[PDB]
């Protein structure tokens, strides 16, 4: 599995160094350093999102360009860390205006349709297109929860939360008060949340068939980048989420599917 | 503890702030206002934020970032100062009433669409227009409980302000959960909920305006009716997976 | 169950020994395509099964639903021996050329578990959803992994551990990483006008589609569905049809 | 590993059936059923210990006779269960005078000495000889502790305890009060305990060498079967127990060794 | 609860047991003895075990196997009966004293070497000879605790009899463990520990005699001196890995 | 550490290529005995090592303690290739025929880590006890198994997990089933009368014995111990001798 190989510490460090070298040393057709200008424009307008084109990444690193579409989570995390390091080197004071630099992947060679997604595409970086039909408001979501212990008043460390399950607390050093654990509102870190709904294009839908739809999740800078009735090109991680209600309804164990959005382009 | 030091600093701010120059004269501004309001029957004051910064910049900086505990300490300090200024009260009014502190500032207002998730539990200043309101219900502040079997009483329990409850004890100290709230031994205050709509000009093109739920308490109730333009200063707080509703505890209103 | 084992061995021999006029194995060329991804279901003619062994064909028709998993296991071994493929890759058998046409009214409780063939007009379809075939259940008291827990049209979990220590009541977490997912679709068909008897409404039924046989038949298309009849859950029970092959005439 | 093979459910059932058949059908040189008489004598005097000779077990079941010296714990547990079933069949009312029938192994072909025991003998049924030097009194030891839950007043099930570690509680059904767990003295089950100390024989010790010694643990019927200054033949499971005090003393990580006694014969 | 029913049955046993035949006459045995002892100043009674079996076999069978709770219920019943028999007490003696119940039986005595581990928390009868004793110390029965910071008081806490303590609370209901025992608000009873040695004839050949620790309380103290042959009736209980010391709570002594 | 790898390869080549006058491999016959149980240590003459490669012999003498584990690993592969042997079985090297005799007084901090040879009279011995060479440590927060955790003359545990999630402070349980145990003995020897200088007491030292070299030398026997010198644990430190071979003259 590519996930196991990229999970290796030495492989992780090698990928980190390769991405740092790619960011620092990538000349253009005229020799200009593209990422210097990109980071300058990003920090000049107080953004926290850095776009990366897949074509030049493949041109300068084919191994990583092959690893990415198969393990899009850890690879993107390493890319984010390397980008943050490079930005901090270039702009030492940017730790005030931002706390995490995100990497957005553009021009992914593979393009699919909402009607041809099967279990083969699970946990893979896919690229689809469609028309937005629904857009909920921006709600806050728990990013890193800081559980406390009533037995000792000491507060446990951060616990990352995913969009697929409910995070549970760990173990206190010596007084094992697993039960009496709560959440404080002044140290927990939150993040923006928005769940859009995309459907097939009016022109591209088969006459005999009916339009299909899939749910997408937008977080952090991605929120409020779409409005209902807009044609978009969505790149994200196809993700599988259990839904017992559908199981009971259909009478057969079935799971819901959602897309964790990573890059959105409006055409 | 540091809480006592903070309370003492707030008391010193209330007792020692003066306005004017020696060419005309000096008048204590908040002590006189506290005395006048307490004698009139209105138990509230309106404390500016530039004055507190000028007296003590650290104290102002601890109110723009951790409003809950510092505002509670400020209210307790105001109660103590008001008690000491009118110490010989007439017969029947020996007990000292609680004082509510409202905040105000001259900062540039923010937008509803600019409220990020980082600015949670921070003082914010957002304009808007009120489009809805609810009936004035009751919110408890002091409660007393009693066991159903052994009728043990645990009185003077305090309930946090805002849309936050109180988890009742399980052990009787008599089956599980034997405690019920005594009806007549409860102190309640006024309580209202509003809906703030984004200003008609800050709304982007081809998009419907957004909304935000507000919370009003005590003397802030029945101050704004639907259809008024207001500027709200309040505490951003929280009331899908891990999704929590977010409201705004209002601590100051400036009707336009 | 020596019946299932004998059927599996005979089916494997049929796959690796069937030869037409050219005297060549067609199923080896079929598995050549099964090597590639996006392919997970094989094809076979029931008439050729009869030609090779009418007794085996009859045995298949007796307990088609019961012996289908073993047929899939045999075709898995055949394809894996033919070419290099991931072990986790599942395979399915599609039975075509079934002359025993039936009637919608003829369906009854006796016919449950036997290969049949029905015709109808497609009324409505449903979107494609993942389906959990075999889930991985883990005890919360000893962390013993119990894999390949089949789901019988319902969320089913055991009450025993893999290791002989715990017997957990209801605490069995499910891991999607070790689980098996197959495409699922739920279509509805009604009785055709020709089949319609006098003074009777069409008895519409529901059809379960899996594997590559998903999004195959559009609405209002006359199709012949080949598959078994099963009971889908005092014990509430209802009838349903699980078609392995869909054909249009 | 023999332990893994004998841990299989089918293997366990097969061994159980073979041992039951051996107990029920084992004629003597004259054809007499030896185990019928043995069980009659055991139940007649109100005992809970049944001796089994290794020679006839090997004669009637070589596979089990080979399995036993390599996995003496689970094999002996299965033997105990089969013996209890046979006794209950023969004497239906013996559940009053006893609650568990023990099997004692006699005439083990392998014989060793206390001076030639190494890590090769760990977790194996060994047979040594020596002279007893110390015998502590009989103290009660926790056999099956029944932990309770203060959150619900319901008491957890039995938890077996070994002579090598301290047993910890499990998990309550829904109210996870791991901390507030205690022990009741009226539903717990105890067992007798006695720790003898054996040393090398005065005559058999090498003149140049000095006598060696090893500790042995006696439980249930075995207690008060030895007195200081007695020559015995000890059969038991050689067992390894950590001892940090010896580690600190020697300055090197070292572990203590004890013998879980199973059969004791006085010569 | 079943505890109330058991207590009522014990009270009925105490109030209704009679000895004699109608040819001579009937005399209540335990009610008269309770009245006489309470008036004399000795707060104890000696209840036989065959009498309780004859009155109610189930009650006797619940004392030979779960002595702790049933003996406590029997003592409470004895206290209530003694209170009702001498209801109009003289001035100053309104409060009713606690009664201690001692048991006796005619069963064949066991041996110290015959005490298995199955017979734990069961009434046993073992003879022996006393070879040691200790000074009469004090054992608490009722204690009252008080917080060090907020001086909250939780009185009338009951401590189980025997060599068993009381785990003090952690939460103050004021740092962790803020509770200390008030010295003067404690009720104590006498307390002694003995050592029983196996009889000189029951000892096997070529072996030293074994010993066993005993526990005596209230009126059982200072009854046996070293060098006396006694027959002890008591509760076998517990005070290496998992090894626990075992003693015998003595509830009756018959000095020979 | 290419030095250790090169030493391992050269030692393996020496084992599989050393041939005397008969032109035959002695170490293959030695490993024939290593196939049997109760055998876990091999023998080798340092003079023959010099004959085969004096440079390799010098390299061994430089860092004997450092390169000894790799020598053991190489002899493990040699023995396992020679005959069927369980993988868990460990093997050790005993070095004999070392002409570089030393003095007890000559021992110093500079000589630590180098192969030496000393003589003395055995004073007292100790009983045989198990010793934990490499322990298995398991995180209590994620249950990740960290095997082959060497013990450096003390109970040593790491603070990191096998998987990259936890970093446990002190919660690392030890499993004896996956652990490695070797025989351990602690004897004491004193300086011989011949070595005794004028007006000086004998400087008695302690010797660590392992593997089959346990219960080898009785009390009051003049023996020559071949082994390295190590430091056994403000940082308290004391000297000790770890003899791999014991010989009597
Ligand atoms: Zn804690
Ligand atoms: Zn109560
Ligand atoms: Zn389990
Ligand atoms: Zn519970
Ligand atoms: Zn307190
Ligand atoms: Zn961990």
């Amino acid at each position: 599995t590519v996930r196991e190989w990229v999970s290796m510490a030495a492989t992780r460090l090698e990928i980190y160094h390769r991405f740092k070298n790619f960011l620092r040393t990538h000349v253009d057709e005229h020799g200009h350093n593209v990422f210097k200008e990109k980071i300058s424009d990003m920090c000049k307008e107080n953004k926290e999102s850095l776009p990366v084109n897949y074509e030049d990444l493949a041109a300068r690193e084919h191994v990583l360009a092959y690893f990415l579409p198969e393990a899009p989570a850890e690879m993107l995390k390493i890319f984010d860390e390397a980008a943050k390091e490079v930005v901090l080197v270039m702009y030492p004071k940017y730790d005030r205006i931002a706390r995490e630099i995100h990497v957005r992947i553009s021009h992914l060679p593979l393009v699919e349709e909402l009607r041809s997604l099967r279990q083969l595409h699970l946990n893979q970086l896919i690229r689809t297109s469609g028309v937005v039909t629904c857009c909920t408001g921006v709600l806050p979501q728990l990013s890193m929860v800081k559980y406390n212990c009533n037995k000792c008043n000491f507060i446990l460390g951060p616990f990352f939360q995913s969009q697929n399950q409910e995070v549970r607390p760990g173990s206190c050093p010596e007084c094992q008060s697993f039960g009496p654990f709560e959440i404080n509102m002044e140290e927990t870190v939150y993040q923006n949340y928005q769940r859009i709904t995309i459907q097939e294009s009016p022109g591209k839908v088969a006459a005999g068939r009916l339009p299909r739809s899939k749910d997408a999740i937008l977080l952090a800078d991605l929120v409020d980048s779409c409005k209902p009735g807009d044609e978009i090109e969505l790149t994200g991680i196809y993700h599988n989420n259990y839904d017992g209600s559908l199981n009971t309804a259909n009478g057969f164990p079935v799971f819901a599917t959602v897309i964790l959005a990573n890059h959105i382009t409006k055409k | 503890a540091k809480k006592s030091q903070l309370k003492k600093r707030f008391r010193e701010f209330l007792r020692q702030y003066r306005i004017g120059t020696d060419r005309t004269g000096f008048t204590f501004k908040y002590r006189d206002e506290l005395k006048r309001h307490y004698n009139l029957g209105e138990y509230w004051i309106e404390v500016e934020m530039e004055d507190l910064a000028s007296f003590d910049e650290d104290l102002a900086d601890y109110l723009y970032k951790q409003p809950t505990e510092h505002l509670q300490l400020l209210e307790e300090a105001a109660q103590e100062v008001a008690d000491e200024v009118t110490r010989p009260r007439p017969a029947g009014e020996e007990t000292i009433q609680e004082i509510q502190v409202m905040l105000r500032s001259d900062a540039n207002p923010a937008n509803i669409r600019s409220l990020k998730s980082e600015q949670m539990s921070h003082l914010v200043k957002i304009p808007g227009i009120i489009i809805a309101a609810t009936a004035v219900r009751a919110k408890a502040t002091k409660i007393s409980i009693q066991c159903r079997s052994c009728r043990n009483t645990i009185g003077n329990i305090a309930v946090r302000p805002g849309l936050e409850g109180y988890a009742m004890p399980r052990k009787c100290n008599c089956p599980l959960d034997p405690y019920f709230i005594i009806p007549d031994k409860c102190k309640c205050v006024d309580f209202q909920t509003l809906k703030l709509q984004e200003s008609p000009d800050a709304v982007p093109h081809g998009e419907l305006p957004r909304h935000m739920q507000l919370y009003c308490d005590r003397y802030l109730c029945d101050k704004v009716v639907p259809g008024n333009r207001v500027t709200i200063m309040g505490i951003y707080s929280i009331r899908g997976v891990g999704i929590r509703s977010s409201y705004i505890r209002v601590v100051g209103i400036q009707v336009d | 169950d020596e019946l299932s084992d004998k059927c599996q061995k005979l089916f494997l021999e049929f796959l690796e020994e069937c030869k037409g006029k050219d005297g060549s194995n067609l199923y080896v060329s079929a598995a050549e395509e099964l090597i590639r991804p996006e392919r997970n279901t094989l094809a076979v003619n029931f008439t050729d099964i009869e030609y090779y062994n009418q007794q085996l064909a009859t045995t298949i028709q007796e307990e088609y639903y019961r012996v289908y998993p073993h047929l899939c296991r045999a075709v898995r071994s055949f394809a894996r021996q033919m070419g290099n493929i991931p072990a986790n890759k599942e395979f399915y058998i599609a039975f075509s050329d079934f002359p025993a046409r039936q009637k919608i009214r003829e369906l009854s409780s006796a016919k449950i578990g036997t290969l049949l063939r029905i015709s109808g007009q497609v009324v409505r379809t449903h979107p494609v959803h993942p389906e959990l075939v075999s889930g991985t259940f883990l005890c919360m008291d000893c962390q013993s992994i119990v894999k390949d827990v089949e789901q019988q049209f319902r969320y089913t979990q055991p009450t025993i551990c893999k290791n002989p220590v715990c017997a957990n009541r209801r605490r069995f977490t499910l891991d999607t990483n070790k689980s098996r997912f197959v495409d699922f679709q739920k279509v509805r068909i009604q009785e055709t006008q020709a089949e319609l008897p006098r003074g009777a409404i069409p008895r519409s039924v529901e059809i379960i589609l899996r594997a590559e046989a998903v999004e195959s038949a559009m609405a209002g298309d006359r199709c012949d569905f080949t598959g078994t009849l099963i009971v889908v859950p005092d014990l509430s029970y209802r009838l349903a049809f699980l078609a392995c092959y869909v054909g249009a005439t």
